[PDB]
RNA sequence: CGAUGUCGGCUCAUCACAUCCUGGGGCUGAAGUAGGUCCCAAGGGUAUGGCUGUUCGCCAUUUAAAGUGGUACGCGAGCUGGGUUUAGAACGUCGUGAGACAGUUCGGUCCCUAUCUGCCGUGGGCGCUGGAGAACUGAGGGGGGCUGCUCCUAGUACGAGAGGACCGGAGUGGACGCAUCACUGGUGUUCGGGUUGUCAUGCCAAUGGCACUGCCCGGUAGCUAAAUGCGGAAGAGAUAAGUGCUGAAAGCAUCUAAGCACGAAACUUGCCCCGAGAUGAGUUCUCCCUGACCCUUUAAGGGUCCUGAAGGAACGUUGAAGACGACGACGUUGAUAGGCCGGGUGUGUAAGCGCAGCGAUGCGUUGAGCUAACCGGUACUAAUGAACCGUGAGGCUUAACCU
RNA sequence: AAUUCCUUGUCGGGUAAGUUCCGACCUGCACGAAUGGCGUAAUGAUGGCCAGGCUGUCUCCACCCGAGACUCAGUGAAAU
RNA sequence: ACACAGGUGGUCAGGUAGAGAAUACCAAGGCGCUUGAGAGAACUCGGGUGAAGGAACUAGGCAAAAUGGUGCCGUAACUUC
RNA sequence: AGGACCGAACCGACUAAUGUCGAAAAAUUAGCGGAUGACUUGUGGCUGGGGGUGAAAGGCCAAUCAAACCGGGAGAUAGCU
């Protein structure tokens, strides 16, 4: 089916009355509201468009302010889309709540990760560090040899090297949900989800079973 | 760790393409003295947002 | 977090005094062994009578560790000496009569029911 | 990799930063306005304003403590009698920065930082 | 973040008999014996408090058979039954990690009648 | 030969398959179990120490296995220098002697700021044909693909027993991988305290400076791994080796020639990420501009003034975003930053005084005082009005339709 | 054996495992008596091996403080 | 070769602490080293701390860590005593 | 008493790192050795090229040494480039 846009509030624990203290993640999903329903007649596919949150009216722009005033929904931060599964007919303006997770067991969180900046080859790819002494001369963390010789004569494409780590969209699937509270519009999922406390993230039900 | 062939006037000139300098494009005028200062800077005379705050 | 060359204190009246781990079992490239695990050891110190000689290679199981176990609540039991018992190399069924000091409850693996029984505490 | 860190290293080690800010705070208290680099002036703003908060109470201890910082009695005497109790209605910003031009020697972003009264 | 604090004050236990480091305190917990359920007692000296709300915990050092045993205890857990302070202890610090090396009678600490 | 640095080690690989394990089969001197042999298969995986400079080997102990090879016996503008490879010295030894011996021992300088290709990242310009902000499509490409063990089936089949399954299911692991800071831990020269010497603040007290943070014990946030979650699949498609059904040529027979059915980690999707520079430059939504005027070798012509929107850009406060560009938040109609305000945390009973004591110092005020990046609140300071850039309804043909 | 080619000889000791170390055995390729033989207290930045202690040597790196690297302003080489 | 982390003989040599002309903080006196300003990436140089383990590293404990004082007590083989 | 001991000035140069178009045509940092003696150092002399001196490495003799450096034989010779 479809998933739901939310925001990470941080991680907490939950003690159960038998023992175990599961680590949960706090996700404040708002009332997600549909602004555009796409269908295969004049769009080539069927999907839905969803905004959430709230937006400064002096910080919403005239090409985008009209995009909500044609939907008749209230301007939220950012737009997202979801591929429908051929049995889920919605309409433009139906505010989808957190009641769809009334019987979902493992949701698949997709969000962005915390940026490491320019990483080194030891952090980014777990290259083992060379010897710190026995004469090793200004080489204590270098990536070492990168190729072979004259016969391949070049650097193979796809070589793990230094560069950017983090700041990437990442999916984690099969994370068990433990609370679907609807008065506070909260969601408590096992384990850790992609980082940056306060950043948006897309929850989706499990493809894998 | 050295060049093997002398590069040209083109490869010299094309590397210099982004090494040109920008422009200020706008000089904000102040209320009182009417002087052209930088945006968010005090004037060379001393005023800022129409006030001799510095008493220079 | 017991590993190669780790000196351990024996935890039964078998004749050992001080044993060194030489191999952790159960998996290729395997690093540290915790409390549930079986390691191959040697004998670096012995009791004169004993049941073992100095320089015997045989199997052991860590019963106490300085790194400590973690309960289902997150409560960690940290000891002060990395201790273990001896096992008869083939079909283990431990070598010994008594157990000294406290063992932890993660030795309930149904083949260490003897080590549960002979231990005084926990 | 500097997430959520505060403070500036300012190309000075730990003594020199602490000693300069102990030092530079004195002149701003003494002369009511100083002209520094803008990156210095923003981190000077994090030091003097706790001291003016100390001068919002004229205790025996707060003399000793605001003497323990900045080490100078005349700087303490400028507070607690003149600069301190005059500022004790506007809890909050006590110093105002203003951007000025670039230093002729090495092109540095000069700025003033000054107390919000400077009245005469 | 009120949202976490909403979810944190709904869960902390309320009894919580307050003490200090240095104290000798007997903690009783729940040994789940499969489908049977008994209760034991862990009694020793608190080395440290890790006081942060619901996430708070505390250590306890028991000497037994020449093997110093340091268990920590997440206080707001429903396996940690009760806390009974036995000996109020006088310590000039909030951590007591020198108890891992001082042994015997030169490890025991003072009384706190006050 | 106007120089291609020559063994092994380390770091990093990557291809072949003549396959070591895992997968699929046929044969067996294949009862089961465990094996032998051959065929198919390269997706993933494929030890640690001892001795030696060694590759190698030997031994110890694991492992599902401890694969053969190619890559300048891969790898020194990446490291090492132990070996071989200068001068010194010595033993054996050969020579009258200088000295000599891939015979022995001891010792013995390893340079390069990367223009070009290449690769890892990250942007600027132009394009995409009215200008603009978003949201997608998916051609194309990359990543991942490992398995042990116990248990159920089942002491069942099998077998004299001894022993001990097939096929399917459950669970707990070892390695690797992605993410994460709740937990447990490390760090935490921006927090608090203890303290040695010396100096200084006129003196006491109380403080500070220097001594690697002077030495120390703690320790917020952030950042981490040993901490904790999560993965590898199922399924579907077409096949390999193989197995077959029907079935002639060849009245029989026969897996193939027609036709038809299954068949493996390899193949194609399914999982994840990049992605319309995919110049084949894609689709939907939406928003914005509808002024006259001269001239010309009159052409998608050029120029003059009146206008300059959507927006962007620039500047400022700035960030779990960052080498710099970039990316996000915010600019008074404001909570973006600092200060502040109450709290949390951490340190652990400040000072001043009073009391006790010859004194050090102990008590009571007092779990005080001080608290960094944290949490919730507050316009007190700072984010100025403006200006800049971007225009004025957007080519020709034909079709299909309204006129 | 600083000497032994065969050779990692053989035995013993040390190690879970020892081509090096210690003790022996003589089968001294090709020791040997002032180009000295054999011992030997003390000595040595002397070679070889072992044991306690200590530890980021390492398992396997993490964080931190600073001086560069990066940004701007100034000056401004070089081998090829 | 330079306003070059180099070399250069003799003389005087204060307070605290200490055996001291060591060292540490100061005196007298002299200096802040003739480029700066930010940022807080990789990797390099100099350092700090480290869970569990403790030489497994490695040609080799190279480097590092560790020991460090005074007073009394006690001290092996061997020996040229 | 001692070519005696630990240890600064002083003299030396074992190991590591850095540095290797250097701060420097042999240094810096950290540690290491002698340290009343065959000690070290100033001043001046003396020993000249197949010669010196050499606790001896084929070392040193003005950043040069299996025969210095300067001029001269001299445009040596060059079956080689």
């Amino acid at each position: 089916m479809i998933g739901l846009v939310g925001k990470k509030v941080g991680m907490t624990r939950i003690f159960t009355e038998d023992g175990v203290s599961i680590p949960v993640t706090v996700i404040e999903v708002e009332a997600n509201r549909v602004t555009q329903v796409k269908d295969l007649a004049n769009d080539g596919y069927r999907a839905i468009q969803v905004t959430t949150g709230a937006k400064k009216a002096n910080r919403v722009t005239k090409p985008e302010a009209g995009h909500f005033a044609k939907a008749g929904v209230e301007a939220g931060r950012g737009l997202w889309e979801f591929r429908l599964a051929e049995g889920e007919e919605f309409t433009v303006g139906q505010s989808i709540s957190v009641e769809l997770f009334a019987d979902v067991k493992k949701v698949d969180v997709t969000g962005t990760s915390k940026g490491k900046g320019f990483a080194g080859t030891v952090k980014r790819w777990n290259f083992r560090t060379q010897d710190a002494t026995h004469g090793n001369s200004l080489s204590h963390r270098v990536p070492g040899s990168i190729g072979q010789n004259q016969t391949p004569g070049k650097v193979f494409k796809g070589k793990k090297m230094a560069g950017q780590m983090g700041n990437e969209r990442v999916t984690v699937q099969s994370l068990d949900v433990v609370r679907v509270d609807a008065e506070r519009n909260l969601l408590l999922v096992k384990g850790a989800v992609p980082g940056a406390t306060g950043s948006d993230l897309i929850v989706k039900p499990a493809v894998k079973a | 760790a050295v060049q093997q062939n002398k590069p040209t006037r083109s490869k010299r000139g094309m590397r210099r393409s982004h090494d040109a300098l920008t422009a200020v494009t706008s000089l904000s005028v102040d209320k009182t003295s009417g002087e052209k200062h930088l945006r968010h800077h005090i004037t060379a005379d001393g005023y800022y947002r129409g006030r001799k705050v510095i008493a220079k | 977090m017991i590993q190669e060359q780790t000196m351990l204190n024996v935890a039964d009246n078998s004749g050992a005094r001080r044993v060194m781990c030489i191999k952790v079992l159960g998996g290729s490239h395997r690093r540290y062994a915790g409390v549930g695990d079986i390691i191959k050891i040697t004998i670096k110190e012995a009791i004169p009578r004993g049941k073992v000689k100095k320089g015997d290679v045989l199997k052991a199981v860590v019963v106490r560790t300085k790194k400590g176990v973690r309960r289902p609540d997150g409560s960690v039991i940290r000891f002060d000496g990395n201790a273990c018992v001896l096992l008869n190399n083939n079909s283990e069924q431990p070598i010994g009569t008594r157990i000294f000091g406290p063992v932890t409850r993660e030795l309930r693996s149904e083949k260490f029911m003897k080590i549960i029984s002979l231990a005084p505490e926990v | 990799m500097r997430h959520r860190k505060s403070g500036r290293q300012l190309n000075r080690n730990s003594s020199h930063r602490q000693a300069m800010f102990r030092n530079m705070a004195g002149s701003l208290v003494r002369h009511e306005i100083i002209k520094t680099t803008l990156p210095k002036a923003k981190e000077l703003r994090r030091v003097v304003e706790p001291l003016i908060t100390l001068a919002k109470t004229d205790s025996v201890a707060n003399r000793r403590l605001a003497f323990a910082r900045t080490r100078d009695n005349e700087i303490v005497a400028k507070l607690f009698n003149e600069l301190g109790p005059r500022f004790a209605s506007r809890a909050g910003g006590y110093t105002r920065i203003l951007k000025c031009g670039f230093r002729a020697g090495d092109n540095a972003p000069m700025a003033y930082i000054e107390l919000v009264d400077r009245s005469e | 973040s009120n949202i976490i604090k909403q979810l944190e004050q709904e869960q902390m236990k309320q009894d919580v008999p307050s003490f200090r480091p240095g104290d000798t305190v007997e903690v009783k917990v729940w040994v789940v014996e499969g489908s049977k359920k008994r209760l034991q007692a862990f009694e020793g000296v608190v080395i440290a408090i890790r006081n942060r709300g619901l996430h708070s915990a505390f250590t306890v050092r028991k000497i037994s058979n020449g093997e110093g045993v340091e268990r920590v205890f997440q206080t707001h857990s429903p396996v940690v039954d009760s806390i009974s302070v036995k000996r109020r202890g006088a310590v000039r610090k909030a951590k007591l990690y020198y108890l891992r090396e001082r042994t015997g009678k030169a490890a025991r600490i003072k009384e706190r009648l006050n």
